[PDB]
């Protein structure tokens, strides 16, 4: 783990979620040394100092710091969205002992990635360096619009959490959001109502709902889908 | 004061002195984290050396890299705010009078009969070039009104730009300059006639009436046969007024305006 900090020293590079993910393997590096400072307070004068009950002391560590072993052998690189396909492999295991860690994660890796999205969706101002988001905003050319698809998918990193038919969902609803940006209009679509949405919702996820909805996410973007077509 | 608060809670458990070198540790890796994003930034900040709209650009840049890490992504949003909101306020005192002040210029317009206000390229706001030319133009109409007389408002009694809406916020900038448009408009409708300045000159003076001309070209036949001389565009100015009135001009201060190349 000190190795994987060494290695995340970037600028923010090839990815946002790679150093997001390093961000929460501090804080749970975090959560071993509370447990060795316990320790330490032992050890001096201020129980009996033998081996067999610092054992069992560790041991409860054990199933902590060994689960994320795994999750540092899935993944070499920093690149975003084979790491959305990493944790939801993780998450699809039973027993909540880690799987409620790796949910933790879960939660973390997707919040780089569906931060692309609802703006996306509510103002359409492309902000990608390396593409950490499965939908590569303009790598081509500027050009009048001949129904040219200039928003592609790139199935090498779809997230596990987003299928196949709401993969293709927000892209029908992010090529309609641009062209209603040349159509003399600067104007989000039919209120300005599709701001405050998104800023109800950053404020419910920082406090409340940490775990994806992924249910009910496709829910109100398909509320929103409709919405944005018949005002075009 | 939140890094220095911690050492020195823990300096109550040393009197009791048993913590670790392990438990010091854990504390010290959330913290070399808040202090290696802000040296991180320092450094950027020494290889930069950029000031004004162009560190809040890099401010900018640093909200989009910094995601996937909640709290480093919450510092870097507040190093934003905290850089906009000295910067939107200079904007905002800008807007209500046109008060352009510069200690090592922050804002990017400097001020120029010129209409040079001209934005800058040394700086650019968080947006793009499109909201900065849509404040270069909000400052070119206020100060018309200024020419005037000091009378206009901003149309909120406080404007904030220091909130995640940043672009439904130039967006009510741009209703704004509109409205200075429209109360130019006003002034032009007013006072000063601009449609009637407009018919005065233009087909008037291809050829619109043609009775106040061919007065005028009865006087170009027996004067116009050799170049002027030092008697002659005194007599000319002396025809056109002859001919203004012979053929009843219906509004005289709309044609005096009216002169003589030599």
């Amino acid at each position: 783990i000190k190795k994987y900090t060494d290695q995340r020293s970037l600028d923010r590079a090839f990815g946002l979620v790679g150093q997001s993910f390093c961000a929460a393997l501090h804080q749970e590096l975090k959560e071993y040394y509370r447990l060795l400072s316990v320790l330490h307070s032992q050890l001096q004068v201020e129980s009996s100092l033998t081996l067999r009950r610092l054992l069992v002391w560790t041991f409860d560590p054990k199933i902590r710091l060994k689960t994320l072993a795994a999750l540092v052998d899935h993944c070499q690189g920093r690149k975003g969205g084979e790491l959305a396909s990493a944790v939801h492999a993780y998450t699809k295991t039973g027993d909540p002992y880690m799987r409620s860690l790796v949910q933790h994660i879960l939660g973390l890796v997707a919040y780089p990635i569906l931060n692309f999205l609802y703006r996306w969706i509510y103002d359409g101002e492309l902000e990608d360096t390396y593409h950490e988001f499965f939908v590569a905003s303009d790598p081509v050319v500027k050009t009048d619009r001949l129904w040219h698809d200039k928003y592609s998918l790139r199935k090498s990193m779809i997230p596990s959490f987003m299928t196949m038919d709401q993969s293709r969902k927000v892209l029908l609803i992010g090529k309609s959001i641009n062209f209603l940006h040349q159509v003399c209009h600067d104007q989000t679509p039919a209120s300005k109502a599709m701001a405050v949405g998104k800023s109800a919702e950053s404020p419910k996820d920082a406090a409340e709902l940490f775990t994806d909805l992924e249910n009910a996410f496709q829910t109100k973007i398909d509320a929103a889908y409709f919405d944005t077509s018949k005002y075009l | 004061k939140e890094y220095m608060i911690l050492i020195s809670q823990l300096e109550h458990l040393q009197r009791q002195g048993l913590l670790s070198l392990q438990k010091l540790w854990f504390y010290i890796q959330p913290t070399l984290r808040t202090m290696e994003v802000l040296a991180s930034i320092a450094t950027s900040l020494n290889k930069g050396e950029c000031f004004g709209g162009a560190t809040l650009s890099l401010l900018h840049d640093r909200t989009f890299g910094y995601t996937g890490d909640s709290q480093a992504q919450e510092l870097c949003l507040y190093l934003t705010k905290a850089a906009s909101a000295p910067y939107f306020d200079i904007l905002e005192r800008w807007i209500y009078r046109g008060i352009i002040n510069d200690p090592y210029s922050e804002f990017m317009v400097e001020e120029h009969w010129d209409q040079r206000y001209t934005i800058v390229q040394q700086q650019i706001p968080s947006f793009l070039q499109k909201v900065a030319d849509k404040i270069l133009s909000t400052g070119k109409y206020l100060n018309v009104v200024r020419e005037c007389g000091h009378d206009v408002t901003c149309p909120d009694a406080k404007e904030i730009t220091y909130t995640l809406k940043e672009q439904a916020y130039v967006e009510r900038i741009e209703k704004a300059y509109n409205y200075a448009s429209k109360v130019l408009l006003d002034f032009l409708m007013e006072e000063e006639e601009l449609v009637a300045h407009l018919r005065s000159i233009k087909h008037y003076f291809l050829m619109d009436q043609g009775d106040f001309f061919v007065h005028f070209m009865d006087l170009t036949e027996e004067e116009l046969k050799k170049p002027v001389d030092d008697i002659i565009p005194t007599r000319l100015e002396a025809l056109l007024e002859l001919a203004l009135r012979m053929s009843t001009a219906n509004t005289d201060p709309f044609k005096d305006d009216l002169k003589i190349e030599l």
